[PDB]
């Protein structure tokens, strides 16, 4: 059965809130199974304590950097990079949860939640997972955000694990 | 893709501005006096229904640089005209934004609403009576607000883009 | 005052763009790869003397929104039209470019100049002289630069400027 | 005798360089006075630890605010607010050094260096130095600025006084 991940949000250094996701592993399970592990930290690295760098109100909520915190960095349970393993699930509205990337078969740890529908980025990355509670988290991390994604806080992970 | 919608804040300083924006976007008071150089800031919200984008540019109202707030004037969509319910002086300057603003936009209406603000303070200097006289005079929305107990901001903004819908 | 120049940075991704603006503003190489989404940059220089205020957008090249170029190059005084030197598709993306600046500008005469990025590299694919004879027939300068080694990036940025001088008269 | 201070400066607490004005005693002996004091910390607070808060490239440096650190802050050794001294100097070029403020008679701690001639301020905020030596500095700290202000990298007075 589907594995479920939680994040504790936290605004420069404050509770924030939890949210939760449901990640798809019946239709992608290794991208499935990199984040888990990721949340969980149990290959010795992942999410804790990393940002979310990237919040544009309208669309979605990146984050996933913790090799690097800048945006640049991250690295998958499978070695820096991983191929994009299928595209079978679309970015169908608010709550979706899916791969960033650099272009085809770049896959590491980052990761965004949509806002919004985002259409245009169907078949180009990989949605894994969407957000079981605490949508209203990432709305309200929104607030945060700005037109090319600079935060005006610091939004982190302040904890995270396997529910 | 939903609608975005461009609007601009003007006012004499001090009034809450910023205030009432930072409420409208972060729903934070801010208490500390912190004048304003120009800040941009965006929030998706659903007004009657229709979800949409919210792009806001927040201005500063120096005298001498009342030249260059035309620039600002050319992009802007409606304008959300605030004064504050203790200073009479911002008052005043209220007919001075609006002569300015139906210059650079060239017309007579413009998608624009009149707010007082500080409505929580003991003290009051502007009647509510002279704010509604003005308002109507004008023909656009008075509201009253209060940045500090968040009274009426998502008011203000949402008239005006109901306003700027109304003559879009 | 001291007048100010909106120039704007325009090519494919991954050529340097972000590369050569940081390099003009901070004085230091990023070597990692952030792909832009939309950053703008303040610097004043002096050229020929003349302090100035050169206000830098530097932009996304990604495909997916070329139909959303139009506002900034709308607002933008002058171009830097960037391809790699090692990289023969960023430099057959520069027509792509200078048509849609003309297109949206709906002019034949925008300040433009042709850049050569990463000239550091050994792997070169673009001759100079196919990118010179392609600036001649535009009617534009061009300029190698490495945004790696510093070469060129002032000459870039403010031969831009020049070229905008020129056009205003 | 028209004293000199120094601010050594800090990006993101890496050592910049040093700042050193010439104070106006001469002209505005309070208002020298109140930034003297505040650069050496003598009355038991001022400069030492504060950023700069606001840097607009081709305009000025802004800092000063150590009772905040964030911009809306500072006092001056006289009590909260000191009155404009006088308005004899005048925004000539890049290096002057000049009394921020949110009105007539508000000065506190808060300061601002030109990077250029900013001569709409004249008889609005009262000169009462000059850098004297690392202009460069200056320039440098505006690598860091913005068109509204904000910084990109913390910018520090690791250390100031007297010399
Ligand atoms: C043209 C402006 N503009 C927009 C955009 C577009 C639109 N229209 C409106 C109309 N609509 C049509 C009716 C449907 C289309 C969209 C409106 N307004 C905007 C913004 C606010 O205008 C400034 C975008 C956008 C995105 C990019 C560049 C410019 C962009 C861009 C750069 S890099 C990338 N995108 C992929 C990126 N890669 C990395 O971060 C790599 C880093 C290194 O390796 C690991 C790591 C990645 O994976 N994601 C995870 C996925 C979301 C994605 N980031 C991102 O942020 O999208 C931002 C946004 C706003 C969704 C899209
Ligand atoms: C219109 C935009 N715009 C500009 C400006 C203007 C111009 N010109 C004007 C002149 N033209 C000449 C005839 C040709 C050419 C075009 C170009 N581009 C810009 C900028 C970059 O566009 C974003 C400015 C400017 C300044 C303000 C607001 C908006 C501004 C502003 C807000 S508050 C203040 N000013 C005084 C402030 N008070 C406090 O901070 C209080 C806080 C609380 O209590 C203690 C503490 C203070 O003392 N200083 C210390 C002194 C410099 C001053 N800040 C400041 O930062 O000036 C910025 C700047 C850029 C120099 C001026
Ligand atoms: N009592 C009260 N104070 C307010 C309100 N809104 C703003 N202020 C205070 O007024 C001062 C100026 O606010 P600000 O938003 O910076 O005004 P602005 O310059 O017009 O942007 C600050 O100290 C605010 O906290 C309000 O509704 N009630
Ligand atoms: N060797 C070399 N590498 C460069 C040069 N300019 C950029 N790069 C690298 O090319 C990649 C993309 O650079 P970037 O500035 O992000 O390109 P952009 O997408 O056009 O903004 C990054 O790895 C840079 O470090 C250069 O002049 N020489
Ligand atoms: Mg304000
Ligand atoms: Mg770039």
């Amino acid at each position: 059965v589907n594995p479920t991940v939680f994040f504790d949000i936290a605004v420069d250094g404050e509770p924030l809130g939890r949210v939760s996701f449901e990640l798809f592993a019946d239709k992608v399970p290794k991208t499935a199974e990199n984040f888990r592990a990721l949340s969980t930290g149990e290959k010795g690295f992942g999410y804790k304590g990393s940002c979310f760098h990237r919040i544009i109100p309208g669309f979605m909520c990146q984050g996933g950097d913790f090799t690097r915190h800048n945006g640049t960095g991250g690295k998958s349970i499978y070695g820096e990079k991983f191929e994009d393993e299928n595209f079978i699930l679309k970015h169908t509205g608010p709550g979706i949860l899916s791969m960033a990337n650099a272009g085809p078969n770049t896959n590491g740890s980052q990761f965004f939640i949509c806002t919004a529908k985002t259409e245009w980025l169907d078949g180009k990355h990989v949605v894994f997972g969407k957000v079981k509670e605490g949508m209203n988290i990432v709305e309200a991390m929104e607030r945060f955000g700005s037109r090319n994604g600079k935060t005006s806080k610091k939004i982190t992970i302040a904890d995270c694990g396997q529910l | 893709g939903m609608t975005e919608y461009k609007l601009v804040v003007v006012g004499a300083d001090g009034v809450g501005k910023s205030a009432l924006t930072i409420q409208l976007i972060q729903n934070h008071f801010v208490d500390e006096y912190d004048p304003t150089i120009e800040d941009s800031y965006r929030k998706q919200v659903v007004i009657d229904g229709e979800t949409c984008l919210l792009d806001i540019l927040d201005t500063a109202g120096q005298e001498e640089y009342s030249a260059m707030r035309d620039q600002y004037m050319r992009t802007g969509e409606g304008f959300l005209c605030v004064f504050a319910i203790n200073n009479t002086k911002s008052f005043e300057d209220i007919h001075h934004y609006r002569e300015q603003i139906k210059r650079v936009k060239d017309s007579e209406d413009v998608p624009m609403v009149l707010v007082g603000n500080k409505c929580d303070l003991p003290s009051r200097t502007v009647d509510t009576k002279q704010a509604q006289d003005l308002a109507r005079s004008y023909g656009i929305p008075f509201i009253e607000t209060s940045a500090k107990t968040r009274q009426g901001v998502d008011d203000a903004f949402y008239t005006l883009v109901r306003e700027i819908r109304k003559h879009k």
